[PDB]
DNA sequence: ATCAATATCCACCTGCAGATTCTACCAAAAGTGTATTTGGAAACTGCTCCATCAAAAGGCATGTTCAGCGGATTCCGCTGAACATGCCTTTTGATGGAGCAGTTTCCAAATACACTTTTGGTAGAATCTGCAGGTGGATATTGAT
DNA sequence: ATCAATATCCACCTGCAGATTCTACCAAAAGTGTATTTGGAAACTGCTCCATCAAAAGGCATGTTCAGCGGAATCCGCTGAACATGCCTTTTGATGGAGCAGTTTCCAAATACACTTTTGGTAGAATCTGCAGGTGGATATTGAT
């Protein structure tokens, strides 16, 4: 047998997500293509977020990527950024940012 | 005897707990709270250990928002040092103002 | 046991290093107990849903689910926790 | 015995990077991630198959779901990808 | 053949006649009385059937229902609604 | 006949809420309770901010309720206030409200 | 310039009604710009359902799903 | 000749606009500026002639909600006049920011 | 304090745009017997939650001293408010003309339903390495002299 | 400017907790064959959305005059920051026991079709009226002397 995910060329498990998809909207029908489209999409996006919190963990000279490195990743990153409204990245941290008002001296 | 003007530690803590991540209040101290608040409203209940930390996680991130946009608050009154009338702001422009 | 104001387990110290990590250099006095309110009231809100979907499934424990679901009501989706 | 990504998000993971690794709390968060997402977008395209008295959700759905969920510049490649993986699947066979 | 548009219209206004009969509802008024019904009509059914997928339940009840109630309205409106939704049910069942 | 509603000792439509509750959320077995409860709940909620709306209206020296009467009732309680974040309620206008910081002076 | 058209007049009538006294003259424009932005934001979505259902009139129930997903609900154009 | 002292009429302004709850947007202007935009997006597109009130009834309501929030801004920085930042900071912490 | 220019409020009248009441078709709720499903009941299991315990150091609490922030105050330059003015254009009401929705009626195309075969995940276990945490010292920032 | 006090940044080391491979059971996808069903397609009616034209009124753009506001600048009071002191309580880790969450087997009570008869609800028409809108005589408010 040949996984639809390998037909479509994707790594996330197509069947498993039309099987999802059904479990959650019982009612409607679920074209074969939906279960597809939305694979691909979510490993587009999930690609997306290891590229930058890899470099993030290279840069911070990490072998091994953590929250904070989906965070910095995510934070610094104006449309996952936005893509991720309300959304608490736990052991996350916070973007580093002092305001200029606050530096002493002159 | 050497010591540091007022502010230059503060800006050392800022740095310093931006850059880590740990929860910053006591777990326990926490959990009582936990605990004493939920007696309030149904005796006699439990609680997995990944609960007691999903809500500290959730009120840690929650002030420290509230932080971030008091400070903006002080800030735009022209003050550095945070006050009750700032976070009474922030809090009424959020919606949470209840 | 007894549980009674535990709300002053939220140290100065404590407030203060979420102040830090909030960006935040000067604090008020004033701060620290108008924060353990604001808090108290967040905390009993998330608490209160929560157990409302524990007492709903007819449990006696609250699941951390339960609480990423009440956070969720409120709006704000909480990682790291999912089943 | 309980499913995830996991072995996916590692798969991918291995692709933009081999010599790098994830901690399980870092693993634990690629799940909301998809999780909730995943809910999200099946969320609006019933939501959308509904509105136009519809009984299919399809590729058409989730597409135009994925529009409206995503920023503008993720929301293309997103569109192409899935355009591109549903045009792959529908000649697999 | 043609368009038969439901609403909740009817009913608001008895409602309101039915404790005040000196005291109309403007168009646009019930417009909006329609809109509110709608809208938590939709949280709550919402809701209800989110309550049930976590409980694995395969049917809608007015236990969800409540539920559902209790997580969507304040603090005063939600113990009413719910005293008004049990007296609801219970009349509904101590007949037929 | 006789109507659920009418043995349920309400106006709203306890049948066509049974309906709605179907067609929209479809994959659901339906007890008889769950039709019944919503429509006794969103009466008393009609009810509820009919009253307040009314007593806007009268307060307005108007025997018609208007928007701006729902508005300046829901506006003014509490309750009803925080049930509807979000909700803009069309040509119901704002609050009448004034800083005392703009006020003239005395 | 359609926009403009969002005379200073008109712009100083809501902030009236927002409660506001004084008014910055760099005001106008700025409201010229967040006002564009929330339109913009509101009638793509309309339009990406007016489109979805297959349509070329954008009708009161795409604004009203548009304005709901923003967050923004609105009661009164549902009939 | 009779001059109304700076700020009463606005303050006379005020309550006059509270109490009413009428556009205030001069309506060919606002359509124009839909379709525009609209246009921007999807051509050749027709509008139900509700479709135009209820963006307008949204739009209006939007800004006056935004003005609120401003106006506590510049009275928070001791000032009376919004300026363009009470507004930037006012979004910000509703977090539309841009 | 006392004018006096203006705005605003209140009493009263009435035609009519719009709310209300009304006369019937008909989609939909209510009624009925039968077929399909569900979730509470109950005995059972092992996972994980509560409570202990003893050690101890990280961290909280309390007091002292003073720097510098917040706010009060004075002052003035000048941006926004108020107002009269000349007048472009939005507003109001009609108006067929056809774009274009919503209706229906037919049917090939595409999930669904029920089985059976095949294997890509998953949990547990055996195996491995990134990095937490201490160690020392050179470097940079701070603050007084 | 110079130096003494401290905190910061960094290269090295290494045992071990936690991440990464390794193995075989088992829900679960992937084939097959009809059984049921959308939803696009061709066909067609008609609710409205658009395009043009033509007024008077209600705004709007403007430009002049200046009140008073925002913002700069000076000053000092006292409140928060820094810090060292004293030691409690949170943390850390291993231990036991059971409350109870999760799973499994099953009888009956509730819902779901398939479907027929009974009206409550909607639409367009007939009848009806609350409040806009105009007048005005009086009071209130604002602003100068």
């Amino acid at each position: 047998k040949t996984s639809r995910s390998a037909k479509a060329g994707v790594i996330f498990p197509v069947g498993r997500m039309l099987r999802y998809i059904k479990k959650g909207h019982p009612k409607y029908r679920i074209g074969v293509g939906a279960p597809v489209y939305m694979a691909a999409v979510l490993e587009y996006l999930t690609a997306e977020i290891l590229e930058l919190a890899v470099n993030a963990a290279r840069d911070n000279k990490k072998g091994r990527v953590t929250p904070r490195h989906i965070l910095l990743a995510v934070a610094n990153d104006e449309e996952l950024n936005q893509l991720l409204k309300g959304v608490t990245i736990a052991s996350g941290g916070v973007l580093p940012n002092i305001h200029p008002e606050l530096l002493a001296k002159k | 005897p050497h010591r540091y003007r007022p502010g230059t530690v503060a800006l050392r803590e800022i740095r310093r707990y931006q850059k880590s991540t740990e929860l910053l209040i006591r777990k326990l101290p926490f959990q009582r709270l936990v605990r004493e608040i939920a007696q309030d409203f149904k005796t006699d209940l439990r609680f997995q250990s990944s609960a007691v930390m999903a809500l500290q996680e959730a009120c840690e991130a929650y002030l420290v928002g509230l932080f971030e946009d008091t400070n903006l608050c002080a800030i735009h009154a022209k003050r550095v040092t945070i006050m009750p009338k700032d976070i009474q702001l922030a809090r009424r422009i959020r919606g949470e103002r209840a | 046991k007894v549980l009674r104001d535990n709300i002053q387990g939220i140290t100065k110290p404590a407030i203060r290093r979420l102040a830090r990590r909030g960006g935040v250099k000067r604090i008020s006095g004033l701060i620290y107990e108008e924060t353990r309110g604001v808090l108290k009231v967040f905390l009993e809100n998330v608490i209160r849903d929560a157990v409302t979907y524990t007492e709903h499934a007819k449990r006696k424990t609250v699941t951390a689910m339960d609480v990423v679901y009440a956070l969720k009501r409120q709006g704000r989706t909480l990682y790291g926790f999912g089943g | 015995r309980k499913e995830s990504y996991s072995i996916y998000v590692y798969k991918v993971l291995k692709q933009v990077h081999p010599d790098t690794g994830i901690s399980s709390k870092a693993m634990g968060i690629m799940n909301s991630f998809v999780n909730d997402i995943f809910e999200r977008i099946a969320s609006e395209a019933s939501r959308l198959a509904h509105y136009n008295k519809r009984s299919t959700i399809t590729s058409r759905e989730v597409q135009t779901a994925v529009r409206l969920l995503l920023p503008g510049e993720l929301a293309k490649h997103a569109v192409s990808e899935g355009t591109k993986a549903v045009t792959k699947y529908t000649s697999s066979k």
